[PDB]
């Protein structure tokens, strides 16, 4: 129970230069915002979303996969906590989506999500697009069932 | 004789109050 | 008996002038006693599928009026709107996306698959449904 | 008396 | 509706017609009637035989809205007849550019390129990819927020517009996989600008990617230019097929 | 700030 | 027929290993897959070396597939008269 | 009142009709027909779609044809309305995989019958072919549909469904070819050649439309073949424990090692040893598909029955070019004149990555055999040939073993390569039999003689010219001994000296060389 001090230093762990630490901070913030929904936690969540946008602006594709596969259930946690912080989540989700789809377009692939549009161990951008659409599905099912 | 100065300046971005900078690797 | 010649003109109509004129008339007796659009629902479906700007806008207005009278016909209007999202003219999808949140709000059962398809359209087609999706969900709490 | 990472 | 036809009557008559020569001639006349001062913007459509009279009487009594509607319908009909016509492709895409449907504009520009060349296995003919058309998708892509793509199209221009290229790379709100299209870029100056900007904003891994891409031995800006033209053609082909995979 | 008193608990006034 | 004759002289059943038999059987099976004329399918199935190498279950399975490539279905055109 | 009350229960009446009672199915068939005539949207698309969705046998299909005959002497537009309605309901959340598999395969049976049929479709002209040709565009996601039966039914329908008056929109063409190659590779993954026969028919039928479609088919097909995936189908590729056993048995002193150097001990070291058997046959299936695509139809029936059809030089040229782009994007030595061996020493690095690629992916040898069957594709794949020659030259220089056969892959690769140029007619037939004598020659002899091959090809640089077309046969012919240099000359003389020095075991091969 004496954990909610974490919101004091979660900005620092986000500002840490290591990718693994930034992923861990974002996941910790997600489960904190499930547990305690404070305006302090909301400000930290908004900071985290803008940080995630910044890393989207600046990260190459291999580390983009290695950073954006684990932190998407954190986004659905954010969206469960704060329905105000909702349009920002959807804008960031659509931006990460279409940039990964552009990568899939850049280099030749097989399973072809562009044809799959009307609905193992594969290529990283394929896995990332599948993760993105799965988290969108989870946001929608959440919001439907969540009263 | 003054070398280059590496920055940790605030990267401004919209869509923990507008003064945040992710630290770069030194 | 009285609304049969109007939808006969709808069925036999293939020119935009006559179709828009009949749509304007149908708008007049949709302002007056809107319950009669059930006789026009299928005609509204293929003129939904049609690719004319005013015809589509009147289609959306008349469809939402019919929904507001009776929410029971959303199951019937599901696949035509689904194909409206799925098509590739980049016009009917913009119109359906602008009229998306009201439809999902009055659907309440297939809003999951509507919003999923809308995000996939923004996913692969280069249009941004973020505002409309967000509005639909904040309406749906 | 070290409260954080040293370079930052 | 004074005259020998009504607009619906002539629409039905042209719909019955399918002779491509008279179809494209009446389409050129209709798009000329559209582009003669229908609005403020002077986005004139490209056209093959411009002999129609420029002077307009009864300009208040004519209806540009009905003209736009009927010319869009006739474009739809002639593409229903045969999509394999680069001229009608350019006409449709320019109409969509006028209507600010930039996604469809890129879609039909790319379909025009794939009509004219055998899916970019040969170099695109410049009479179809003129400077004006390339500038049109430059503006369309810049408003569609794919800034590395609009930089690559700037490279496709006959004279490179480095100013609007740098204007495009200035923003941080991109959408189109910068660190993947650094392979496709082949100009040393824009690559140098990318390297400087990445160092300035502290983006070390992308900066490393750009440095290695420059250090490719394929291009050196001192070669006997046969290799340079061959490499530029190869990157043109692969990039165009990449956009053709992305759209449609 | 208050590591042991939990956020959803009353303050102490003086 | 010439190919079948060459195969018949090529393989002798008593002085052949099971690996060679499987190779020959799989090759002729894929030849049957590559053919399109059902007469050619029938004669290649009716060759005696086909029967000797391929068991009847596999033979009838491939024959069943090749006749799954047959669209022969009879339909009635006139509407029914219940009166 | 009866009819417009059954309007809401039209589907269940179709359910009874498919349940096929004694004469109640006939009675409900007539009732549905009269109801469709009566009501103003006419419910014909709905009834047809429901019956096709839950239909599974030709008697129900015949019932569909009979009610279609009634509705076509009654009204019009029935098939376009039915297809849009049913396919919209398919792309929606309804129309479960068994129902839609039944519906698609019912359409496949219908379009097959209408492609055949001599009096049936003539009396009842429904034109299913042009109807589905109008509705082609949405069928590609049904090719990529995750349900196997749906994928098979869509493959059959698109395999036997014809094309419109105009061939196809380029967007739909690219969508169809990408769906086709993905379905082809998935069916190779799961079923085999019996699975991929339908996809091969599909690809061939849409590749024979226009040359640009053929270019797209070949390029996407071989590039997906040489993808990182689907290439094993053809050629092959803690703190609790630490403190439970930690601290170096001293306890009150330091630990023994002073650190690590990384993760350490790269774990798997796993070798791919699935099978070579039936990977022969997967190679054969792909090669047969390429042959069917590159083969012009012609229809002339050359010879009595023995004349093989002549392959398309344009198609094989496209295959060669995109193979070059797949292997090496470098084109600095793509000038078709061969630079010297000193220039090869300068650019050896590309040759190493080319050789490593060739050893990883042995499909390239069969693709280059197709190139060899082509007349000019050798001239267009000259860069790959040069790279492989340089890599082989380097290895045979760096070999110390007095016998050649200690490096098994290199001997086979050299033999195959010389056979490729020999079959592609850049060399004299004695230079062909150089690939025979590779087996028992010593490594330095092979190295010097392939250097002579380098010199010979340097003098007779391969060009698109000198390949003389014949009106007798489309096979372009390079007429030897008209180029001035003609035969090997000094090259054949050096070969003769090599074999005359190695007369110990090469007499029977000198009896093949003889005099050119």
């Amino acid at each position: 129970p004496s954990m909610h001090i974490c919101l004091d230093f979660i900005p620092e762990l986000i500002a840490q230069p290591e990718l693994e630490k930034q992923i861990f901070a974002i996941q910790l913030l997600s489960h904190l915002c499930i547990q305690y929904a404070l305006p302090k936690s909301l400000s930290v969540a908004r900071l985290a979303v803008n940080v995630m946008g910044t890393l989207l602006t600046v990260l190459t594709q291999a580390k983009r996969y290695a950073f954006f596969m684990p932190t998407l259930p954190s986004l659905v946690s954010f969206c469960r906590a704060f329905p105000p912080l909702y349009e920002d989540i959807m804008s960031l989700l659509i931006q990460i989506g279409q940039v990964c789809a552009s990568d899939v377009a850049t280099q030749t692939r097989d399973i072809d999500p562009i044809i799959t549009r009307l609905q193992g161990s594969m290529d990283p951008d394929v896995q990332l697009c599948h993760c993105i659409e799965r988290t969108v599905i989870e946001i929608i099912n959440m919001s439907v069932s969540g009263i | 004789g003054k070398k280059v100065v590496q920055e940790t300046g605030i990267k401004v971005r919209s869509r923990e109050y507008t003064g945040f900078q992710v630290a770069l690797l030194n | 008996a009285e609304m049969a010649p109007y939808m006969k003109r709808l069925s036999r109509g293939q020119t935009v002038e006559d179709l828009l004129e009949v749509l304007s008339d149908i708008d007049e007796m949709s302002r007056r006693r809107p319950e009669i659009l059930s006789f026009f629902s299928t005609n509204l479906q293929r003129l939904m599928s049609s690719a004319e700007e005013c015809c589509r806008n009147l289609a959306f207005s008349l469809a939402l009026r019919s929904m507001q009278n009776s929410p029971s016909i959303a199951a019937a209007f599901l696949p035509t709107f689904m194909y409206c999202l799925g098509s590739q003219d980049f016009e009917v999808v913009q119109t359906a996306l602008r009229n998306l949140p009201e439809y999902a709000l009055l659907c309440q059962e297939h809003a999951a698959v509507l919003l999923h398809r809308a995000f996939l359209v923004g996913m692969y087609g280069q249009m941004d449904p973020s505002a409309q999706i967000s509005e639909a969900l904040r309406i749906l709490h | 008396t070290s409260p954080s990472y040293s370079p930052t | 509706t004074l005259g020998i036809m009504y607009r619906s009557e002539l629409l039905s008559f042209i719909k019955k017609l399918r002779e491509p020569l008279v179809l494209t001639i009446i389409l050129s006349l209709f798009v000329k009637l559209h582009n003669v001062r229908e609005d403020i913007v002077n986005d004139i459509t490209a056209e093959h035989i411009s002999i129609w009279p420029s002077s307009i009487p009864n300009l208040q009594s004519v209806d540009f809205e009905a003209v736009a509607i009927t010319v869009k319908e006739l474009v739809r009909y002639t593409l229903s007849i045969n999509p394999n016509n680069h001229s009608w492709l350019i006409i449709q895409a320019d109409i969509y550019f006028a209507t600010n449907q930039y996604s469809a504009a890129l879609h039909y520009y790319l379909q025009a390129g794939a009509v004219c060349s055998d899916f970019f296995n040969k170099a695109v003919p410049p009479d179809v990819y003129t400077d004006q058309v390339i500038k049109r998708m430059i503006k369309c892509c810049s408003l569609l927020n794919c800034h590395t793509q609009v930089a690559i199209l700037c490279q496709f221009l006959r004279e490179i517009d480095y100013k609007t290229a740098f204007k495009s790379l200035q923003e941080q709100n991109s959408h189109d996989a910068m660190d993947s299209y650094y392979d496709y870029i082949w100009d040393v100056t824009i690559l140098e600008y990318l390297t400087y900007l990445h160092h300035k904003r502290g983006e070390t891994d992308k900066r490393q990617i750009a440095i290695k891409a420059i250090g490719q031995t394929e291009l050196n800006a001192s070669n006997p230019e046969e290799v340079l033209q061959l490499a530029a053609q190869r990157r043109k082909k692969k990039f165009l097929q990449a956009m053709a995979k992305l759209y449609f | 700030t208050s590591p042991s008193y939990s956020p959803t608990s009353p303050s102490y006034s003086p | 027929d010439f190919l079948l004759e060459v195969c018949s002289r090529s393989v002798n059943l008593e002085k052949a290993s099971e690996s060679l038999k499987g190779n020959m059987a799989a090759f002729l099976k894929n030849v049957c897959l590559g053919l399109e004329d059902l007469q050619y399918v029938f004669m290649i199935s009716s060759h005696e070396l086909f029967i000797t190498l391929l068991k009847d279950e596999e033979r009838k399975l491939l024959v069943d597939q090749m006749r799954k490539r047959s669209p022969r279905v009879n339909l009635c055109i006139k509407p029914v008269t219940s009166f | 009142p009866f009819l417009d009350a059954l309007k809401n229960h039209v589907g269940e009446l179709c359910g009874e009709t498919l349940r096929l009672e004694r004469k109640r199915f006939l009675w409900q068939h007539q009732l549905l027909g009269l109801l469709s005539v009566y009501t103003r949207p006419s419910c014909g698309p709905e009834a047809l779609g429901h019956l096709l969705s839950r239909a599974r046998s030709p008697e129900e299909l015949s019932l569909a044809t009979q009610l279609y005959a009634g509705l076509v002497v009654s009204l019009s537009g029935l098939l376009p309305l039915a297809f849009r309605s049913c396919l919209a309901r398919v792309h929606a959340g309804t129309l479960q995989p068994p129902f839609t598999a039944r519906f698609l395969r019912n359409l496949a049976l219908l379009v097959g019958w209408e492609q055949q049929g001599g009096e049936g479709p003539a009396a009842l002209g429904a034109h299913f072919g042009e109807s589905a040709s109008a509705h082609l565009s949405d069928l590609a996601p049904l090719l990529l549909h995750p349900e196997e039966e749906v994928a098979e039914a869509a493959a059959s329908l698109l395999a036997i469904c014809p094309f419109p008056s105009e061939a196809l929109s380029p967007s739909q063409l690219l969508g169809l070819v990408r769906a086709g190659v993905h379905r082809f590779f998935a069916s190779l993954r799961l079923h085999g050649p019996p699975g991929v026969a339908s996809a091969c028919q599909l690809l061939t039928r849409l590749s024979q439309t226009s040359p640009a479609g053929l270019k797209a088919v070949l390029q996407l097909l071989v590039e997906g073949a040489l993808h990182r995936g689907n290439t094993e189908l053809f050629g092959g590729q803690t703190n609790r424990r630490h403190t439970a056993a930690v601290p170096g048995p001293g306890g009150i002193w330091s630990v023994f090692h002073a650190g690590v150097i990384g993760r350490g001990l790269k774990p798997p070291k796993f070798v791919q040893s699935r099978n070579q058997q039936e990977v022969i046959y997967n190679t054969q299936s792909l090669l047969s598909l390429l042959v069917h695509c590159c083969s012009a139809p012609g229809g002339t029936e050359c010879g009595e029955c023995w004349g093989a059809p002549i392959l398309s030089p344009e198609a094989a040229k496209a295959v060669a070019v995109t193979l070059v782009e797949s292997v090496c994007p470098d084109a600095a030595g793509a000038e078709l004149a061969w630079p010297p061996e000193e220039h090869a020493r300068a650019t050896v690095e590309r040759d190493l990555r080319i050789g490593r690629r060739f050893r990883e992916q042995p499909l390239l040898f069969e693709l280059l055999k197709l190139v060899a069957a082509a007349p000019p594709a050798l001239c267009y794949c000259s860069v790959l040939l040069r790279g492989l020659l340089a890599a082989l030259l380097g290895h045979w220089e760096a070999s110390r073993h007095p016998d050649t056969t200690h490096s098994p892959w290199h001997l086979e690769a050299s033999c195959t390569l010389v056979a490729v140029m020999a079959e592609g007619s850049l060399l004299p037939p004695a230079l062909g039999n150089m690939h025979e004598v590779f087996s028992q020659l010593a490594p330095f002899e092979v190295r010097l003689l392939l250097l002579s091959v380098w010199g010979f090809l340097r003098e007779h640089g391969p060009l698109p010219q000198k390949f003389i077309f014949q009106s007798e046969r489309g096979r372009f012919i390079r007429d030897f001994s008209r180029e001035g240099g003609g035969e090997g000359g000094p090259h054949l003389a050096v070969l003769h000296s090599v074999l005359h020095r190695n007369i110990d075991r090469l007499g029977l091969f000198s009896g093949r060389f003889q005099a050119p």
